[PDB]
């Protein structure tokens, strides 16, 4: 069969140019396609045939392709361009293939997490389950570890996590972990600690609780 | 302006085959390709009238040039296959529909129980939230205090929990003054369960 490669990411500041590449063996001798998907939407045709725009593209994104490597540039980054960018080509043998995806991340200045922790509701305690929510708010960049501790004992495998888009107005991500258990786990411990690691921390941040005291 | 309208969104069980249809607005002259996107995963291709060796067996692509019609059906499915179905038109892929949802589970239809995220009892700001929790299928609409509470809202997006089951958190930070004289409702739909609920939101004791 054949691959396309791409890098998962690409950070930009804003006015500044996107370089995002699409690796591939005599990728040099194919027709390489470039879709643009923000959040929710189906894939937009940005690029064609290496370098021509269809009606209605802006100036701002051109491509090139030669060798093993072909380029999508867009210049003049703004936050609307906070997309995933997708090449593509036609191979002989193996039709249509698709890159993994280049997501197009804004620059700014380091910003720690405002870390808060949320007990199990008394609600959700009468109804059999216990859910602890740990908050971190708009920080960036989007790299962060949080590690969850019981009476000391380090959680494994039993909390989700979720993470917010890149926010339109100050660039910031907010993730929300949510340890689960049983409500009769839940009462055989006292300290619920929510550990939270980040490039804009000089050490790591702990939020706790004390199962049933005033948190 | 060709225009290419997909059919509506599908829960399917385990086992199972799934038919998604693709009309275009002359598609006489044109190739149609499926291409899915697992949720948070790469664009795949599938097949166009040639099939992905991936998916040779599984799938069945066919043309209706009658009615302009395209089809995909995909076989013995599995939770893996949950994915949105995407129809383009080849020249390169110009013209996409808006995509499928198709959602693979055994799960019934479910709405959320809505738990409150108290604001911590101890200037500056306080974050408070509505934890949306256990609903099949997606998705769920939160607002705050009806649309008027919109500054420093995040609402995550959804979680499949081990039990087949959805959940949220919503989440606002707020003065930390406001606490107790200003009212924070969450404003919970889920529409295929005709769950609504609107949570008042509260300082623990
Ligand atoms: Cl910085
Ligand atoms: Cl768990």
């Amino acid at each position: 069969s054949y691959e396309l490669t791409q890098p998962p990411s690409v950070s930009v500041a804003p006015g500044k140019t996107a370089r995002i590449t699409c690796g591939g063996n005599n990728i040099g001798s194919k027709s390489v396609h470039w879709y643009q998907q923000k959040p929710g939407q189906a894939p937009v045709l940005v690029v064609y045939d290496d370098s021509d725009r269809p009606s209605g593209i802006p100036e701002r994104f051109s491509g090139s392709n030669s060798g093993n490597t072909a380029t999508l540039t867009i210049s003049r980054v703004e936050a609307g361009d906070e997309a995933d960018y997708y090449c593509q080509v036609w191979d002989t043998y193996s039709d249509y293939v698709f890159g993994t995806g280049t997501k197009v991340t804004v620059l700014r200045t380091v910003a720690a997490p405002s870390v808060f922790i949320f007990p199990p509701s008394d609600e959700q305690l009468k109804s059999g389950t216990a859910s602890v929510v740990c908050l971190l708010n708009n920080f960036y960049p989007r790299e962060a570890k949080v590690q969850w501790k019981v009476d000391n004992a380090l959680q494994s495998g039993n909390s989700q996590e979720s993470v917010t888009e890149q926010d339109s107005k100050d660039s910031t991500y907010s993730l929300s972990s949510t340890l689960t258990l049983s409500k009769a786990d839940y009462e055989k411990h006292k300290v619920y600690a929510c550990e939270v690691t980040h490039q804009g921390l000089s050490s790591p941040v702990t939020k706790s609780f004390n199962r049933g005291e005033c948190s | 302006q060709v225009q290419l309208q997909q059919s509506g969104a599908e829960v399917k069980k385990p086992g199972s085959s799934v038919k998604v249809s693709c009309k275009a607005s002359t598609f006489s002259t044109y190739s149609i390709s499926w291409v899915r996107q697992a949720p948070g995963q790469g664009l795949e291709w599938m097949g166009g009238i040639n099939y992905a060796q991936k998916f040779q067996g599984r799938v069945t692509i066919t043309t209706d040039e009658s009615t302009s019609t395209a089809y995909m059906e995909l076989s013995s499915l599995r939770s893996e296959d949950t994915a949105v179905y995407y129809c383009a038109r080849d020249t390169g892929m110009d013209v996409w529909g808006q995509g499928t949802t198709v959602t693979v589970s055994s799960a019934s239809t479910k709405g959320p129980s809505v738990f409150p995220l108290a604001p911590s009892s101890k200037g500056g700001t306080a974050a408070l939230g509505c934890l949306v929790k256990d609903y099949f299928p997606e998705p769920v609409t939160v607002s705050w205090n009806s649309g008027a509470l919109t500054s420093g809202v995040h609402t995550f997006p959804a979680v499949l929990q081990s039990s087949g089951l959805y959940s949220l958190s919503s989440v606002v930070t707020v003065p930390s003054s406001s606490l107790g004289t200003q009212t924070y409702i969450c404003n919970v739909n889920h529409k295929p369960s005709n769950t609504k609920v609107d949570k008042k939101v509260e300082p623990k004791s």
